[PDB]
RNA sequence: AAGUUUGAAAAGCACUUUGGAAAGAGAGUGAAAUAGAACCUGAAGUCGUGACAAAGACAAUGGAAGUACCUCCAUUUCAAC
RNA sequence: UGAAAUGAGCGGAGUAUUUGAGCUGCGCACGGCGGCCGCACGCACUGGUUUCUUCUCCGUGAUGCUCCAUGUUGGCGAUGGAAAUGGGGUGCCCCCACCCGUCUUGAAACACGGACCAAGGAGUCAAACAGACGCGCAAGGGAGGAGAUAUGGUUGCCAGUACUUCUCUCGUACUGAAAGGGAGAUGCAAAAUGCAUCUGUGGUGUGCACACGUCAAAUCCGUUUGAUUUGCCCAACACC
RNA sequence: UGCAAGGCCGGAAAGAAAAGAAUUAGAGGCACCAAGUGGGCCUUCUUCGGUAAGCGGAGCAGGCGAUGCGGAAUGAACCGC
RNA sequence: UAAGCCCAAUUAGUGAUUGCCCAUUAUUCCUUUGGUAAGGGCGGAAACAAAGGAGAAAGUGUAGCCCUUCCGAUGUAGAUGUGGCCUGGAGGUUAGGACGAAGCUUAUGGCGUGAGCCUAAGAUGGACCGGCCUCUAGUGCAGAUCUUGGUUGGCGUA
């Protein structure tokens, strides 16, 4: 019949099932509640937004807006004679292959860290939209130096250990809000692995002013990686 | 005295029961009941073994090795003959009181003796029916003493 | 063996390892030692200081038997004295006697510190080692 | 060149959307050899036994803005001998 | 015949491939050879008498173990 | 006996590996030799020469080794080799060695029928 | 296409097997390769890749050495704890310089026959490392050591010797070559002694 | 796109997808333009005043 | 330079026929005669012949993908399959 | 083709859940005028109304460590000088495609060697040294040359194997040109060879494991896996 | 009791706040033994001699050499990769 | 009424922001190979004759223990690795051969990324020889105005 150590292990192992049922429902739950929340936080900022705006243009004044504080940053180009300030910038910007895209945080550092990589990198400022597709759909993690596919909020609560990130909302909030945990959530995550732009590009020689693609293209950068994506 | 993991060390590369031909590491070890060169199946090796063997009369013998006898080559291995018919989980059973780790491999290789004694009966009859109508110039036949 | 040897590899290679331009040529810097002040005299420097010139008295007719005079220190007297011996010896009395020419030894010297007291017997010894010795129980006679 | 993919211009079809509207579409290359050699329903219609062989295929996607298609023609790629000839685009699978 | 004279073209990236090493930290190979030597006499005295005060520590601390 | 079925037998190139110009010089093989010259068109990769060994050709390891009939080849030499083969007849067929003689060849092949061991050029009958 | 310049410099000679061919060698691998996967000690990790390693990166250790650091251990450890387990994982060679030690449990790869009448004469015991394995499994109250490898005639060759701040020491079979040139401020000049670094 | 996959990120999108479809809505849509166009030119108005 | 290394044994091709002869065609010895004499095996290269594939002039060769035709080859199927 | 279907998708059960959009309460926030007047409908009450819109809950471990094995409808296959598939040949079509080796910044070169084939043809052996790795012993290691005797035997195996050196050599100690001198720790101390003891890292900084706890995370609740405090610190590095 | 230097004992430690207030496909150090190479050429920009040169000579950096592939019909180096 | 030049656009004041073609690039899928690789399983769970099967090795490296998962793959000179291939001998160990051994021939197939290995057929041969572990070397050819031998177009030509 069944071995003493086998029962064991038996016992072991259904109590491992239940314990990981319900760690599943209970993650479920609180990724619904967490992706309610901030559904109806970005809802009212849009709309806080947009009566500012009214009021503004009521009186005869402007309403200055927000100034960015996250850009995505997409490489352009090859990797082929690149000098070695360039070089070193997209190292550190982990745009190491073309079409490689990372979130940064829009800041006098990293600004002037784009200003001298500015003709191998388009980039601008990301839409709720785009953060959601790019986690959703090119999202992967480091885990155990590993690229690894987001599929479950489990594996992201694995990886971050961290209470405000427990799923793939959360990631989604800090990088599009640019959270106490931005660096953390990016870090963690590889970076996104892109496809060429379907339609075709304009000019990757070229500013994007002046009818090319490699500049700051502001919100501009949503329906090119929308393309890209 | 000399343990089985030292002798399977020893013995791994080069052994006369080991056939490498062609790429494939195969072992005419007679105590070996698959034939692969492994550790768990050398027979001839380990402390205690049991391997499947047929019998006349389509019957299978299990032939063991317990290990209180391991220094006295004549007295290692002990013959059990199982009756035909036989079921193979028995010769399971009876290899497995020896070594557990045989049983599976134990009881596929009763059963293929089996399939082996009736598939040599088979030939051997429709071989007796094709030379009943050769003219057969020569036949050898050998003394009695 | 002929068959780990880089010619066994390099069958096909064309070359062996020389290289297209430079080449294998016979002796493309001189044979042996030559150039050490011209041409090899950074490797001479850097890795034979002291090569070139003279240094000191001549000896003509050295013999190194005169001059055999082999030395043991204090701590590592143990390797002489045998183990039942070793066993049975304190200060104040019975002590082993070492024979240092006998076991090959001219000169008794002092370093570290005595483990088992004995009377050596040496034809030489420094000031230390007889100072310690005598400290520890022991003795030396001096012998020729 | 790249033989896997094949490229078919269909009469009255000069338009991309006409192209779409025969994507899927079986495709076949009739020719004949030199022997009679095996075909469908040797031995049930054995009127078929001909010299006349048959190359199938289907249409991948259209090509171009002129009505010109892209045909995957099954496993081998069609010859270059038949660059020029007539090629026969049916009007199964139907979807309408 | 005339060859080229001199060049640092590929030197930097030769330099570079092993990376300029950093400099070997303040608290490593701060040896005082070749200081002035008032300071460095004085400091040796002090250093001795820190040695001996080191070693009384220890027997201090083994003998309060064990007296423990 | 029927061979175990494995997944499907994908060859990554049919055509071998020849020797450069091995066709216009009688003497040279067409075994592969890794050219070397400094100026070689295949050595240098250009599109209209022939292909290089490389490790992107390696057959698939589930399906590698194994014959069209389903089977692994052994080697066999004489009767006692069947029994090595009788648990993985399934797997693995004979291969009766080109210097057996026609008698022993005899005695390995009505063995062979009688254990249901496949013999890969053991001849005609079944 | 990515940009991976200087990534083969970030990868590290790593060796998982032995160049031994000694088959126990290869018994106490597998073991201590077993304990290592199984077991969450660092003590079995450390053994294994000592195991691993070659001849010259296994130094041997003197017994005195052993002894001295045992009572370093021994003070400052409560009286009621036994004492440690010395775990070498090379030879055990004797010391002539120190005569008396005490009872101590030494597991080594290989003691020398001196050591070993050393360590059983004091009323210590010559553990092997399966006795280890039997009685230590997991490494809990055990001392690792290592031998000392600085003072090999070998390293004292490393480097230039005519560098200025190198004391090492020249290739040379006649100790009385290569004593005048570079070596004497008399014969227009002497390496430095000394180089501030 | 995949349903699974989507849902199991985010439990919470079937009720963006409901608000979507509410939104979609014809009559739903109709109403809500007008209404806002209404309440919005209100509170301008009663603002510049 | 050159192994006289035919064959177990000369049993070293009697005899007939054409040919001036050399030889040929038969016959015979031999287990073998493309074992016939400085003769075991008999390679490559080159050449002859019969059959077949065709093929302008793109020097030829070569790659990749098909197809026509052939295949003394390798597998698998032939029936509730 | 269900040999594990994880499904908003496949089952079971409920007519509901709560998303948003409309309308709207209180306070705050925001705007204007400087407390009021406005609030486009922002935040908290996870506010109210359901007028429109919407699927809402549960659900199956592996007692499968691994691999391989499962539909439908026709055609072709009924042992055939068969069918089929895959290999080979030869020709053709479309496309692609400079002559190899070499020196050279640069070769298809109007740079050199290149009619064919067979056989042959080029990093070897010895000695000194050193580094890596494998062995054996280790404060010791090892010969060598010779001896004896199994063998004072045997055609030969056997020119091998077996055995022994108060020796020799390298090392355990360096340094000076030489004369010739020659290295432990601690304590008390301050003697131009000080004295006492001998279970001992000469000291400091950084430093595996181990021991002691203390934290955070994940836990099948047994633990593991990352710190990190203290002690000892091995090996190493640095300063004395 | 001040200063200088080695220590010892305690304290406090956003482990480095907020102001745009870094980032990293960030294992840092330490050796040992060796190979080829030590004729270079081209280019953006800067530059010297020369009337100039597909000339001679330098600086920063990319290339070719050592490298094909896709483009500029063709071209070591141009564009893309 | 450009198929030229300078500007613009993407099916056109219609109702929104991707005309189309081509890469050894990007994304993705399959397979190979190597990691500074990351993990799981390995105490045979129980049962099961013939007239669901087989395997499961504590392992650098093989036909890789088995499975899952990531990442990288070009390269002269040059380095290194390879239970990587091949040749003549030596210790071993297993075989084979007059029912045909080595050599030789091939539209003669199979296996291997490859060096190569194996089978088949000789209407070839007529006596030796294969696999595996280890030891050993006079151990791999396409070219050196290479050596020797033979052949050869020029040529039935001068
Ligand atoms: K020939
Ligand atoms: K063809
Ligand atoms: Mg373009
Ligand atoms: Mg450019
Ligand atoms: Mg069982
Ligand atoms: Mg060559
Ligand atoms: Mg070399
Ligand atoms: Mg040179
Ligand atoms: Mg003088
Ligand atoms: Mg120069
Ligand atoms: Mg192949
Ligand atoms: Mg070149
Ligand atoms: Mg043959
Ligand atoms: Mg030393
Ligand atoms: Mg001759
Ligand atoms: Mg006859
Ligand atoms: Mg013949
Ligand atoms: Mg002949
Ligand atoms: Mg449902
Ligand atoms: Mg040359
Ligand atoms: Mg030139
Ligand atoms: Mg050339
Ligand atoms: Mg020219
Ligand atoms: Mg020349
Ligand atoms: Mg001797
Ligand atoms: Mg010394
Ligand atoms: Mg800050
Ligand atoms: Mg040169
Ligand atoms: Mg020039
Ligand atoms: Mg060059
Ligand atoms: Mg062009
Ligand atoms: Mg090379
Ligand atoms: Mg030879
Ligand atoms: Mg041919
Ligand atoms: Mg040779
Ligand atoms: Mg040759
Ligand atoms: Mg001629
Ligand atoms: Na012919
Ligand atoms: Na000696």
């Amino acid at each position: 019949k069944r071995a003493a150590f086998k029962q064991q292990q038996t016992e072991s192992f259904k109590k491992a099932v239940v314990a990981r049922k319900a760690a599943k429902a209970a993650l479920k739950k609180t990724a619904y509640l967490r992706a309610r929340k901030y559904s109806r936080e970005y809802r009212g900022a849009e709309k806080k937004l947009v009566t500012l705006r009214r009021q503004a243009a009521s009186h005869g004044n402007y309403y200055l807006e927000a100034k960015p504080k996250v850009a995505v940053v997409t490489r352009i180009r090859g990797i082929a004679k690149v000098n070695p300030k360039q070089r070193k910038i997209l190292q550190l910007l982990r745009l190491r292959q073309i079409f490689n895209t990372v979130f940064v945080k829009m800041n006098k550092p990293m600004e002037n860290m784009l200003r001298a990589v500015e003709p191998y990198i388009a980039y601008g400022y990301p839409s709720l939209a785009t953060v959601r597709a790019m986690v959703y759909k090119r999202g992967y993690l480091k885990i155990n130096g590993q690229r690894v596919k987001i599929t479950d909020n489990q594996m992201i609560k694995d990886k971050y250990n961290n209470v405000d990130i427990v799923c793939a909302e959360d990631m989604v909030n800090q990088i599009y809000t640019c959270g106490k945990h931005f660096r953390t959530v990016t870090h963690g995550m590889w970076p996104f692995k892109l496809a060429p732009p379907a339609g075709g590009m304009r000019q990757k020689r070229r500013h994007f002013v002046e009818g090319g693609d490699y500049g700051n293209r502001d919100t501009l950068i949503n329906r090119f990686l929308a393309r890209m994506i | 005295s000399h343990s089985v993991d030292l002798q399977w060390v020893l013995v791994r590369q080069n052994s006369r029961f080991l056939q490498k031909r062609g790429g494939i590491r195969m072992s005419n070890d007679p105590f070996n009941n698959n034939g692969n060169w492994t550790k768990r199946h050398c027979g001839f090796l380990n402390e205690k073994a049991a391997v499947v063997k047929p019998a006349k009369g389509g019957a299978i013998c299990v032939t063991v090795k317990d290990g209180s006898s391991n220094n006295k080559p004549r007295q290692t291995y002990k013959k059990t003959v199982h009756a035909a018919g036989v079921r193979a989980s028995d010769v399971s059973r009876a290899v497995a009181a020896v070594r557990p780790d045989l049983a599976d491999v134990s009881f596929r290789r009763a059963r293929r003796m089996a399939c082996i004694a009736s598939r040599t009966a088979k030939v051997a009859a429709a071989r007796k029916a094709r030379s009943e109508k050769i003219k057969f110039s020569r036949k050898s036949a050998r003394a009695k003493r | 063996p002929t068959r780990f040897k880089k010619c066994r590899h390099q069958r096909g290679s064309t070359f062996c390892g020389y290289g297209r331009v430079g080449k294998h040529r016979k002796h493309e810097s001189g044979r042996g030692n030559a150039g050490g002040m011209h041409h090899h005299r950074i490797n001479f420097d850097k890795y034979h200081p002291g090569y070139f010139g003279k240094l000191g008295m001549d000896h003509y007719h050295r013999k190194k038997n005169p001059m055999w005079k082999p030395t043991i220190n204090l701590n590592n007297l143990s390797r002489l004295i045998a183990a039942e011996e070793a066993a049975k010896a304190a200060k104040g009395g019975t002590l082993p006697v070492v024979d240092l020419q006998s076991s090959g030894y001219a000169k008794l010297l002092g370093n570290g510190h005595i483990q088992v007291p004995c009377i050596v017997k040496a034809r030489y010894v420094s000031k230390l080692a007889d100072k310690k010795i005598r400290k520890a129980g022991g003795a030396v006679v001096l012998q020729a | 060149q790249t033989k896997q993919t094949a490229l078919v211009r269909v009469e009255n079809v000069n338009t991309r959307e006409d192209a779409t509207w025969y994507v899927g579409k079986r495709v076949c290359y009739v020719y004949h050899g030199k022997k009679v050699k095996r075909c469908v329903r040797w031995s049930k219609a054995p009127a078929r036994r001909s010299t006349t062989r048959a190359l199938w295929g289907r249409v991948t996607r259209p090509h171009g803005n002129a009505g010109m298609m892209r045909v995957k023609f099954n496993g081998a790629s069609v010859p270059a001998s038949a660059i020029g000839r007539r090629i026969r685009v049916y009007l199964y699978p139907s979807q309408i | 015949a005339k060859s080229k004279n001199h060049t640092n073209h590929n030197q930097s990236s030769k330099n570079h491939r092993n990376g300029i090493k950093g400099p070997v930290p303040l608290h490593l190979h701060n040896s005082k050879r070749g200081s002035w030597l008032p300071a460095l006499v004085n400091a040796r005295r002090v250093r001795k008498h820190n040695q001996k005060a080191a070693l009384k520590k220890r027997r201090e601390r083994i003998a309060a173990f064990a007296a423990k | 006996v029927k061979p175990t079925v494995s997944k499907a037998i994908v060859k990554k190139r049919t055509k071998r590996f020849t020797r450069h110009r091995y066709e216009l010089f009688p003497q040279l093989s067409s075994s592969w030799r890794k050219p070397r010259g400094e100026d070689s068109p295949v050595r240098r990769r250009y599109k209209g020469q022939k292909a290089m060994p490389n490790k992107g050709y390696g057959s698939d390891r589930a399906t590698k080794y194994i014959t069209p009939s389903g089977f692994r080849n052994f080697p066999i030499n004489n009767v006692e080799d069947l029994y090595m083969l009788v648990m993985q007849n399934r797997k693995y067929a004979g291969v009766i060695s080109h210097t057996v003689g026609a008698r022993k060849r005899k005695a390995i092949v009505r063995k062979a029928m009688e254990l249901d061991v496949r013999l890969a050029n053991g001849n005609a009958k079944l | 296409g990515v940009d991976l310049t200087g990534i083969s410099k970030k990868s590290r000679v790593i060796r998982h097997h032995t160049y031994s061919t000694n088959p126990y060698i290869k018994l106490l691998i597998k073991l201590y390769k077993f304990l290592a996967k199984r077991t969450s000690s660092g003590f079995n990790k450390v053994v294994y890749q000592r195991l691993i390693k070659s001849r010259s990166n296994r130094a041997p250790i003197s017994l005195s050495r052993i002894a001295v650091v045992m009572k370093r251990k021994a003070v400052f450890t409560a009286k009621s704890k036994a004492a440690p387990i010395a775990v070498v994982v090379g030879d055990v060679l004797d010391d002539v310089r120190m005569a008396r030690i005490p009872a101590m449990r030494v597991c080594a790869l290989r003691f020398s026959k001196s050591a070993r009448q050393s360590i059983v004469a004091a009323g210590g015991e010559c553990l092997t490392f399966d006795q280890l394995a039997m009685i230590a499994p997991t490494g809990k109250n055990t001392y690792l050591l290592r031998g000392r490898k600085s003072g090999r005639e070998s390293v004292r060759h490393f480097g230039a010797s005519g560098v200025p701040g190198s004391h090492s020491k020249p290739y040379a079979t006649n100790r009385g070559k290569e004593t005048k040139r570079g070596r004497r401020t008399g014969r227009s000049y002497k390496r430095k002694a000394f180089r501030h670094v | 796109k995949n349903r699974r996959l989507r849902l199991r990120l985010n439990p919470y999108v079937k009720r963006e997808t409901a608000a979507a479809k509410g939104m979609r809505n014809v009559a739903n849509r109709d109403a809500r333009r007008k209404a806002k166009l209404a309440r919005v030119t209100k509170a301008k108005k009663a603002a510049t005043k």
